[PDB]
């Protein structure tokens, strides 16, 4: 589309009581790279992290004009946001820009603030909630994304076996991408502690 | 919405809300203006300050441009508003025309500002007077003053608001050319200009002094008390004109 | 036809009272009394029922409306008034519900019904509401009880009245509210409370009487309010 | 019609307004509200104007709204009239935060604010906004802030000052004990609650008559909390254990 | 007690527009002579102290290089008017190509006078009637003509008129000095002969402002130099 | 009068009454004077500083200035004195500054 | 005295304030008068001056080349409802090809005068016309009044002391159908030389003459162009 | 109430349990009451309206 | 207190210092004004209409006269006061009435086609601009599940459903008539419905009808359609009610 | 006091003030009077000469508002020509949407509804008129209605309006017209309009007539000269004898 313009990757995944949402970090305009770090993910508040990927403008306005909304909600109520509610909004946001949409397609990772239940879920460029409770991927390289992580997932993980899969499920996914790669990095949330560590990859 | 005529004629022939207008800025603090050869200092009268509040946030004397200063008395609720309209003037007319707004234009536009609000229908009148101040594209110092009724006049030295009456007469027998010689002179002249409407000594008249094609300087505190101890000093050598 | 007036009626005097509100809550203390108590797992709203001859239809109309799923109102004062922030309520709560998917929180609805009451105290050519809502709902594991006034203003209370006698009855639920009350006798007090500032026989068609719980809230059939007319239960 | 217009938006024969003079004397009526600055964090006081027995309590504070992250404000004066304007000061300050994309500086959320209230009193003859606002924040600019503005439409910066009931007697109690700097934040509370006391006519505070919330600088992160009743009752006891060493001098 | 902005005086005249006349006997003094030399416009400035600039004061504007125009009453008001008059001369200029006659200028001027209305209207037009008399003097195609225009939108050839705070005693001075014979010269003596009784203080060059406007020349304001040299032989 | 706005103006019509003298409050200078006369059939402890008490408030009428010279030397009447102390002005500044502020 | 600040209260007695007014306005202006014969239509009208160094207001304006007017009340309000004739005959030239025939011409006139004569705060026009056309009816007069009715005459006068004239008209309105159109223009000026004081008389600095005929489209005459018609004219004695 | 007019302002509240005990012994000693009498017991009864 | 004046507020609408609004306590004399009572019954199977028709003249048409309209098919009302605002306020009625089956597809029913008059009324409360109107509908009209009903909405707003009623001139009196043949009971088939309504407005007026001075519009379950009652039908009930 | 300032404004009593002085400013107006008999109606108008300068037969009080449907006018006649448009207009977008002649019944509800629209607010004053509309259709047969200021129309068999309703109405009531022919109604209009007009209180008159009926083929004209002529002689006779 012109949702290839830029190029990303995104991908959440559940584990047990833990949620891990990984990126690629490539700013590139076509096929020339211009910076190897660009952050496609974003802090919605604590242990909920919403992944934009495609063109790479509405990447950033859709986390700004998504945190205009959320700041002005966690005040006018003091309740801190459920990721039920952070899908259900950034769906109206873009169904609100119905015709001429954004070229942006939000994944959700995050844990309910009032127990620890993982929730993660993918979006349409025009604003379909679609939650599952296996994986969830969108960028240039779905494809390749879907096919990796469909026989190298488990039921139930740790936190040291999701980001053992998700890495070695991301890595070998965006190497097989013309537009995608030099640089993974992956957010891992448990209850306790969000813990962040980004991979090696081909820087080509 | 809300179209009624707040300002209409009266029958004697004058205009009401303009004239009581006139009594929002005497109940103002004072403020005056003098211009030199290549320095122009007006000084506002009250700080206002009560040991808690801020020197920063208290301030009457803004900044349009960088060339162009102004000060008011009145209600400082509109001249705020004013004062705004006037910045936005300020940088639309660089865009336009190469050139930076000269003292005149920026003032014309102030008052012009001020006539539409006393002949458009829901609006009062802005209740302030305005000193605009500055140096023009030739180095030419420049003093206007700005009423409700939106008129504007230049002068040679003026104060407005309250107790202006008292300081343009002591203006008159003082403003020569034998001061407004130098720069030493002519913040002398304010000063010596104010304390005659101040009744707690220098200790409370903030004064801003801006200087050929140099930027606005307001004088701290430590400078002003300087230049009250020469005036003081000088009253009593005025005994060896007594004796 | 018409513009419209622009320009308000709500004005300050010298005093520095906005003395339309003032007027305002003196319409509030000449309607209905109802009372309003928080259990301990719901909310009960009763209020007295207006009728006087035997020609109306006492199922026509209903002085306990459901907002939501969650939520209730009864007032006291103009029934005009009513029915308009009835109405005004129920699409607040369906934008809510529209662009969240969730059931828009009690804590919520009240502060945004109560923005519209404060709009016309300061709007062109309107006087303001003649209402006084209480609000029950039942939400996040709690339930809930506001009070907005037609100032605007709103207080969550743990029991009251309004309407009136709410001097009388504010006093006298200070005393009989001990709190870990159980949903039944707030019912039960409740009715009793109603009592304190009505004259005549109480019936099952005469006051009307709501419940908010985990469940979710409803209007109380008139059979069900008969029993709890046994002035025991 | 123009029999039934009030005209609140004319001036008076004298050089006044006097829609916004009678709002100010609204706002002599509210609850006491004052605030102290210090050089380790800033605190707002105010005292609970509504309280009673059946009344409930389900929000951190029912004066003390939070405006962004890093800026909080009291309420004086009409109740209903604070719910709108604290609704515009949390909108601009995101409308700041959409485009510079930092956190709004403290002076400026406080004039944007008047430019709102001073429309009002300058043309559409509505009623003006008869509040007035205590705003603690910080910024990069300044450090720790504190301001006051009117339903004039007037503000001003303050290190300590005091907005409603009884205002022109705290001030007075301020002017003498408040120092230019030298405040530490467990200063300025002694300080708060020895106003506080002498402004109210009860005998004495309660945890459950007042409400202290500070605002400090924590890891270059700002921490925006209310002292619970535990805090503020160790802070009633050491106020009367000064009173009680307060007549060692006969 | 209140009535609307546009109410009849069951005398039989608007009210406003009846007292708007009353704000212009509150202003200078304006003096205007048609001549077949040209017109002059003389208008004394009225300063108030000695430290005001006696040239930041305005009260004879250019319209055209052919077209004076003297103020007297609120001259505020003239503001919006003076600029008004211009974008006409201009517009009229930008199509058909040629200078405008003076008498087309002041009708599209006079057609704002009655224009106020506190309502049925944009949120944008006038409350109150302009409080500012004019004396627009140019040089066209019928020679020099010179026009007075009141806040009654009824505006009028005059061979000679006087305005403001001497307008009664001024206008009975210049029915025994004018006649159809004169030039140029003889007028501008004569006004401000008739300017010098009627101010408040003595005549200096700073205290006028005068004007002519002749068929071989463009409208020119005379200086503080050319004054000194008329003032001397009075 | 205090209200001069409020009259009928005929009643005020130049040549019914010919001069309008306007008393504003005093500047403080003059707000010296006042509380300068009042306190002279005093005896005022050394520890007191006129100009402490005068710009502590603001925008005093020469009625209040007599409302606090007179309240501070009435302390000093509840302790047989004769001395009008520095804090006997601060209790009575401050009982008619709650005087100015309750009752309003 | 309460029902005089709108157009839009009524009277008690069942009048309306407001709109009596504004036709004493119509009498403050200067003396008009306008006959017809059946091939000429006439508007002669006394202009004034309001000093002796001073033009005299024009009375007469022209509309289109059929149509006259002369108004009488505030110029201000005339020259108003002189351009929206303007520019409803020009409206009927650029869509039908003809002259918009008179009498639906002053149909316009009056729905456009009686709209601010029943809306809030809004005045009526204070002025009156005389209106001199003629197309294929042969000639018309028109009078038209602040209050927005209007009217049919066969000759008509308005403005101040007009009541003397009327009278003269009345008397000779047998005549007028019979005259040629010289003789016809001097019955307007006796008629007009009836509503000045007895003191003075009609010169050719203060009188004004429009013409509209059958072949010939409206003109207007002044100063030097009114000499043929004041010489020859009868003398007035007391 | 412009300071300075009126001289002095007392405040009168209503008794406490303290004074109105006190206040109900002064009009007790009017009228036969009895040995055994405890009127503590009774000011405490009392809310504390007036004398 | 004690019913003082604010200034203004018997001039718009805006509340008293006691806490009412004297100018919708003025609105109610409006209906009253008009001269004419209208009464309603329901039954068990039907509801019925019966209004004083006065023709002052000979002139007048009678065929053009009437205060009975109909709304929809199965919607009847009989309007009571200004006869303006009335024929105002049913012009608006139909607009809804049709409105509705635009918008939903299934005819309106009485109870709401009643609210939305109701809440058009209350605007005119809550603004100066305007008075309010100075009529009262009464509406009548069977619904699918819950027999038939009848409506009576005020001009402040307040609406209620009744089983009889009365509005104009004789309102206190006939509801005290009325109240009397409700507590008894009967079995209300359409001869019994008709006869309380005819014989409470015969004599709380005195009149004994003529065919012509009565018009009775009615609306049975059996046949659901609003009927107006010719001449020679109300008569059959006027020389029966006379046996009986 | 002040319950006449405004329209909006009830009084005590129960009843608006300024339509009641509005219908006052048509009881001082000339007199008009409607008669409709079995096939066709006829107007008739005592329009006064107040001088002899006015042109005969001009500045009518009959307009036609449809080409089948009179509206004769009583009352300040500047606010009547203001109707009579607003009626030409809506009988004009009747015959655009819906394709035939407006039947009278919907044209007088429908302006007699937007007079009442000026009785509700401030802004407006209410119209000084009353006026009818007369119209003839075969599918109809003739109707006559009568709006006043109030809003309020009303079927009519004859009526009048003006400073002589209550000599005129009586004129009527002692005539039968539910059997006459057209052509003998308007020798009784003639005939009613010379015994209800004062020559002691006004100068003299023109008599104006319309027909709308079975005669013309459902068109409104204004009667004939030579028939018009007829009734001003056969009522004559009737006040000579």
């Amino acid at each position: 589309s012109i949702m290839s313009y830029n190029g990303g990757a995104v991908m959440a995944m559940k584990g047990k009581n833990c949620v891990a949402i990984a990126a690629d970090r490539r700013f590139g305009i076509q096929a020339q790279m211009v910076t190897t770090d660009f952050q496609k993910i974003f802090p919605m508040g604590d242990r909920l992290y919403i992944g934009l990927a495609g063109l790479a403008t509405d990447v950033q306005t859709v986390a700004q004009r998504l945190k205009f909304r959320l700041n002005l909600y966690e005040l006018k109520e003091g309740r801190q946001i459920k990721p039920y509610t952070l899908m259900s909004m950034v769906a109206n946001l873009l169904y609100e820009k119905r015709f001429g949409p954004y070229y942006t397609e939000p994944v959700i990772a995050g844990l309910d603030p009032k127990t620890f239940k993982p929730f993660i879920c993918s979006l349409d460029l025009i604003g379909c909630p679609m939650v599952t409770d296996d994986f969830v991927v969108s960028g240039t390289c779905a494809e390749q994304m879907y096919g990796m992580c469909e026989s190298l997932w488990e039921p139930n993980m740790d936190p040291d076996h999701l980001f053992e899969t998700i890495s070695q499920a991301m890595l070998n996914a965006v190497d097989r991408d013309a537009v995608s790669g030099m640089g993974v990095i992956v957010h891992i949330i448990e209850k306790d502690k969000i813990t962040t560590r980004t991979l090696k990859a081909r820087m080509d | 919405s809300y179209d009624r005529a707040i300002t209409v004629f009266s029958p004697d022939g004058h205009l009401f809300q303009v004239e009581y207008a006139q009594e929002a800025v005497k109940k103002g603090s004072t403020a005056v203006g003098v211009r030199g050869r290549d320095i122009v200092v007006l000084g506002v009268e009250k700080k206002s300050v009560a040991k808690l509040q801020d020197e920063r946030t208290v301030r009457k004397i803004c900044a349009l441009d960088d060339n162009v200063c102004m000060a008011f008395a009145g209600l400082t609720a509109d001249a705020r508003i004013v004062i705004n309209r006037a910045r936005v003037e300020c940088q639309s007319h660089r865009l336009t025309v190469e050139d930076p707004v000269t003292v005149e234009y920026i003032t014309r536009y102030i008052a012009s500002l001020k006539q539409r609000y006393t002949q458009s229908n829901g609006r009062r009148p802005f209740g302030i007077s305005a000193l605009i101040v500055g140096f023009d594209f030739d180095g030419t110092p420049r003093l206007y003053q700005t009423d409700p009724s939106g008129t504007y006049h230049a002068w040679k030295a003026n104060a407005i608001g309250r107790g202006a009456k008292s300081v343009r007469e002591f203006l008159e027998k003082n403003y020569t050319d034998e001061a407004i010689e130098t720069d030493d002179l002519t913040i002398k002249l304010v000063i010596k200009a104010l304390l005659e409407v101040v009744q707690s000594g220098g200790k409370n008249i903030e004064l801003a002094v801006m200087r050929r094609d140099q930027s606005l300087k307001i004088l701290n505190p430590e400078e002003i008390e300087k230049y009250v101890a020469e005036i003081e000093k000088e009253k009593e050598e005025n005994e060896k004109k007594k004796q | 036809a018409e513009r419209g007036y622009s320009f308000s009626l709500t004005t300050f005097s010298p005093s520095g009272k906005l003395v339309q509100i003032e007027y305002a809550l003196a319409a509030v203390a000449g309607g209905a009394p109802s009372v309003g108590i928080k259990a301990a797992n719901g909310v009960v709203l009763a209020t007295e029922k207006k009728q006087k001859s035997i020609l109306y239809d006492e199922r026509s109309v209903h002085k306990v409306e459901p907002i939501t799923k969650h939520i209730g109102l009864v007032y006291s004062g103009m029934g005009p008034d009513y029915r308009v922030l009835v109405h005004r309520a129920r699409k607040l709560a369906q934008q809510y519900y529209l662009v969240y998917q969730e059931p828009i929180p009690t804590a919520q609805l009240v502060q945004r019904v109560a923005s519209v009451m404060q709009e016309y105290t300061q709007s062109g050519g309107v006087r303001p509401f003649g209402v006084s809502l209480l609000i029950c709902g039942w939400n996040e594991g709690r339930p809930y009880l506001f009070q907005s006034d037609p100032s605007g203003a709103y207080f969550a209370w743990k029991a009251t009245a309004m309407g009136k006698n709410y001097v009388n009855g504010k006093t006298f639920l200070e005393k009989r509210y001990n709190e870990d009350l159980e949903l039944e006798d707030a019912i039960h007090t409740a009715i009793l409370t109603l009592k304190e500032s009505f004259e005549g026989q109480m019936t099952e068609d005469n006051i009307e009487v709501g419940i908010c719980n985990e469940a979710g809230f409803r209007r109380l059939t008139p059979t069900e309010v008969k029993d709890y007319l046994a002035a025991i239960a | 019609s123009r029999r039934y217009d009030s005209r609140t938006t004319i001036f008076s024969p004298e050089g006044r307004l006097y829609q916004v003079e009678y709002a100010m004397e609204a706002i002599g009526h509210a609850g006491t509200c004052l605030g102290i600055l210090a050089n380790d964090g800033v605190l707002l006081a105010a005292e609970r104007r509504n309280i009673h027995k059946l009344l409930d309590e389900v929000f951190f504070s029912e004066k003390i709204y939070k405006l962004n992250e890093d800026m909080a404000c009291s309420v004086a004066g009409i109740t209903s009239d604070a719910n709108v304007l604290t609704n515009e000061l949390r909108l601009i300050a995101q409308r700041y935060l959409l485009q510079y994309q930092e956190p709004i500086p403290c002076e400026q959320l406080v004039t944007a604010l008047c430019d709102i209230k001073q429309a009002y009193t300058q043309f559409g003859g509505k009623r003006p906004f008869g509040v007035s606002l205590l705003y603690i924040g910080w910024d990069k600019h300044y450090g720790f802030q504190l301001y006051q503005s009117d339903p004039s439409g007037n503000y001003g910066g303050w290190k300590a000052t005091c907005i409603g009931n009884n205002s022109a007697a705290a001030v007075s109690m301020l002017k003498q004990d408040y120092k230019e700097g030298e405040m530490t934040l467990k200063s300025a509370l002694a300080l708060a609650i020895k106003v506080l006391n002498k402004t109210m006519d009860v005998s004495k505070l309660s945890a459950e008559k007042v409400e202290i919330a500070t605002l400090t600088r924590e890891n270059g992160k700002t921490v925006i909390r209310v002292l619970k009743q535990k805090e503020v009752e160790q802070l009633i006891k050491k106020h009367e254990e000064e009173e009680a060493k307060a007549e060692r001098e006969k | 007690y209140d009535r609307g902005v546009n109410t009849f005086s069951p005398e039989g005249r608007l009210f406003q527009v009846e007292y708007a006349i009353e704000a212009i006997k509150l202003g200078s003094t304006a003096i205007g002579i048609q001549t077949s030399e040209g017109v002059c416009l003389a208008v004394e400035k009225r300063i108030t102290s000695p430290l005001m600039e006696p040239s930041s004061i305005e009260k004879i504007v250019e319209i055209d290089a052919h077209i004076g125009c003297a103020m007297s009453g609120l001259i505020a008001d003239a503001k919006t008017l003076i600029d008004k008059a211009r974008v006409e001369t201009q517009n009229h200029w930008f199509t058909y190509n040629e200078t405008m006659t003076v008498e087309s200028v002041t009708q599209a001027v006079s057609n704002l006078a009655l224009q106020f209305g506190e309502e049925d209207a944009d949120p944008g037009a006038m409350s109150r009637p302009f409080g500012v008399a004019l004396l627009f003097g140019g040089v066209d195609e019928k020679g020099p003509q010179l026009f007075h225009m009141d806040p009654s939108g009824t505006f009028v050839q005059c061979d000679a008129r006087a305005i403001g705070s001497a307008s009664e005693g001024a206008q009975s001075s210049l029915q025994e000095v004018y006649h159809k014979s004169m030039t140029l010269k003889e007028a501008i003596k004569s006004s401000l002969i008739i300017l010098k009784q009627v101010m408040e203080e003595k005549l200096n060059a700073t205290n006028i402002e005068l004007a002519t406007v002749q068929p071989g020349q463009n409208f020119h304001m005379f200086t503080k130099e050319e004054l000194e040299e008329v003032i001397k032989d009075i | 009068t205090n209200r001069i706005e409020t009259l009928d103006p005929a009643l005020i019509r130049p040549g019914r009454i010919d001069r309008k003298i306007e008393f504003p409050l005093p500047d403080e200078k003059t707000k010296k004077r006042i509380f300068q006369i009042h306190t002279s059939r005093m005896t005022l402890a050394d520890d007191v500083t006129l100009d402490d008490l005068i710009m502590a408030k603001d925008d005093l009428s020469g009625a209040d200035i007599k409302a606090i010279c007179t309240e501070a030397g009435l302390m000093a009447l509840r302790e047989r004195r004769m001395k009008v102390t520095n804090e006997d002005f601060k209790k009575s500044k401050e009982n008619v500054l709650y005087k100015k502020q309750e009752g309003t | 005295n309460q029902y005089d600040n709108d157009v839009t209260v009524w009277s008690p007695q069942g009048r309306i304030h407001q709109i009596e007014y504004a036709m004493e306005a119509v009498k403050q202006g200067s003396a008009t008068v306008g006959l017809k014969s059946k091939t000429h239509a006439v508007l002669v009208a006394l202009k004034r001056a309001q000093s002796e160094l001073a033009a005299h207001q024009k009375k007469i304006l022209h509309v289109d080349n059929h149509i006259g007017i002369s108004i009488a009340g505030l110029t201000a309000d005339a020259r108003l409802l002189c351009n929206f004739m303007r520019q409803e005959c020009l409206d009927s030239r650029f869509v039908f090809d003809r002259p918009l025939p008179v009498s639906r011409l002053v149909s316009l006139i009056g729905s456009k005068t009686q709209i601010p004569t029943q809306r809030y705060g809004r005045r009526p026009y204070g002025v009156g016309l005389l209106i001199a056309g003629y197309d294929d009816m042969g000639p018309h007069i028109f009078q038209t009044c602040p209050s927005a009715n209007y009217f049919d005459c066969r000759a008509m006068s308005i403005g101040a002391r007009s009541q003397s004239a009327r009278t003269y008209l009345e008397r000779h309105m047998s005549e007028f159908m019979e005259c040629n159109l010289n003789e016809l223009v001097k019955h307007g000026l006796r008629a007009l030389r009836e509503t000045l004081p007895a003191e003075q008389d009609l010169t050719t600095k203060n009188v004004s003459i429009g013409i509209v005929g059958k072949d010939l489209e409206f003109t207007i005459y002044d100063d030097d162009d009114v000499s043929p018609f004041l010489e020859g004219l009868e003398e007035r004695p007391q | 109430l412009r300071p300075g007019r009126i001289d002095r302002k007392i405040e009168f509240p209503p008794p406490n349990e303290e004074a109105r005990l006190d206040i109900l012994k002064i009009h007790s000693r009017k009228m036969n009451l009895t040995r055994g009498i405890n009127l503590r017991k009774i000011a405490e009864l009392m809310p504390g309206a007036s004398g | 207190s004690r019913g003082s004046s604010a200034g203004f507020d018997r001039h718009i609408t805006i509340f008293s210092p006691e806490g009412r609004l004297y100018q919708v306590e003025y609105a109610f004399k409006a209906i009253n004004q008009g001269g004419l009572t209208s009464v309603a019954v329901r039954g068990k199977d039907c509801a019925v209409i019966v209004t004083q028709k006065k023709v002052p003249d000979k002139l007048l048409d009678s065929s053009t006269v009437t205060h009975l309209f109909k709304i929809t098919e199965n919607i009847g009302c009989v309007m009571t006061g200004m006869t303006a605002d009335s024929r105002s306020q049913v012009q608006r009625a139909r607009y809804e009435a049709a409105n509705w089956k635009y918008k939903y597809g299934y005819e309106i029913p009485v109870d709401m086609l009643c609210k939305r008059i109701a809440d058009i009324s209350q605007v005119y409360t809550q603004n100066a601009e305007m008075r309010p109107l100075g009529c009262c509908m009464i509406l009548i009209g069977i619904d699918e599940e819950q027999g038939p009903q009848v409506y009576k909405c005020d001009p402040a707003g307040y609406y209620c459903g009744f089983k009889a009623t009365a509005a104009g001139v004789k309102q206190t009196e006939s509801t005290s008539f009325l109240e009397k043949k409700v507590k008894k009971k009967f079995d209300w088939t359409f001869e019994q419905t008709v006869e309380t309504a005819i014989t409470c407005l015969s004599t709380v007026l005195s009149i004994d009808f003529k065919p012509s001075e009565i018009e009775v519009g009615v609306v049975t379950v059996e046949n659901p359609k609003f009927r107006i009652l010719t001449e020679a039908e109300i008569d059959a009930h006027l020389v029966a009610l006379a046996e009986r | 006091t002040g319950y006449d300032l405004s329209a909006s404004t009830f009084s005590p009593d129960g009843r608006v003030f300024q339509v009641e002085y509005a219908m006052k400013a048509v009881e001082n107006s000339s007199t008009a009077i409607g008669i409709r008999c079995k096939d066709g109606v006829v107007f008739g108008v005592e329009k006064l000469v107040l001088s002899k300068l006015y042109e005969e037969g001009s500045n009518k009080r009959l307009f036609n508002v449809d080409r089948h449907v009179g509206m004769a006018v009583a009352g300040l006649l500047a606010d009547a020509r203001s109707l009579a448009d607003i009626a030409r207009e809506e009988a004009s977008n009747f015959r655009s949407n819906f394709g035939y002649n407006i039947p009278l019944k919907h044209l007088a509800d429908r302006v007699a509804m937007y007079v009442h629209a000026y009785t509700l607010y401030s802004a407006v004053r209410p119209f000084g008129c009353s006026f009818m509309l007369g119209s003839y259709s075969v599918n109809d047969g003739a109707q006559l209605y009568m709006i006043d200021p109030s809003g309020v129309s009303y079927g009519y068999w004859g009526c009048a309006i003006g400073k002589a309703r209550q000599a005129a109405k009586t004129e009527i009531e002692k005539l039968q017209m539910k059997e006459m022919t057209c052509r003998d109604i308007v020798k009784e209009v003639a005939k009613i309009i010379y015994i209800v007009h004062d020559e002691v209180k006004d100068k003299a008159f023109e008599l104006e007539l319309s027909w709308v009926g079975e005669l013309t083929n459902g068109r409104h004209e204004i009667v004939p000269k030579d028939i018009r002529e007829e009734a001003e002689k056969y009522a004559k006779e009737s006040l000579k004898e």
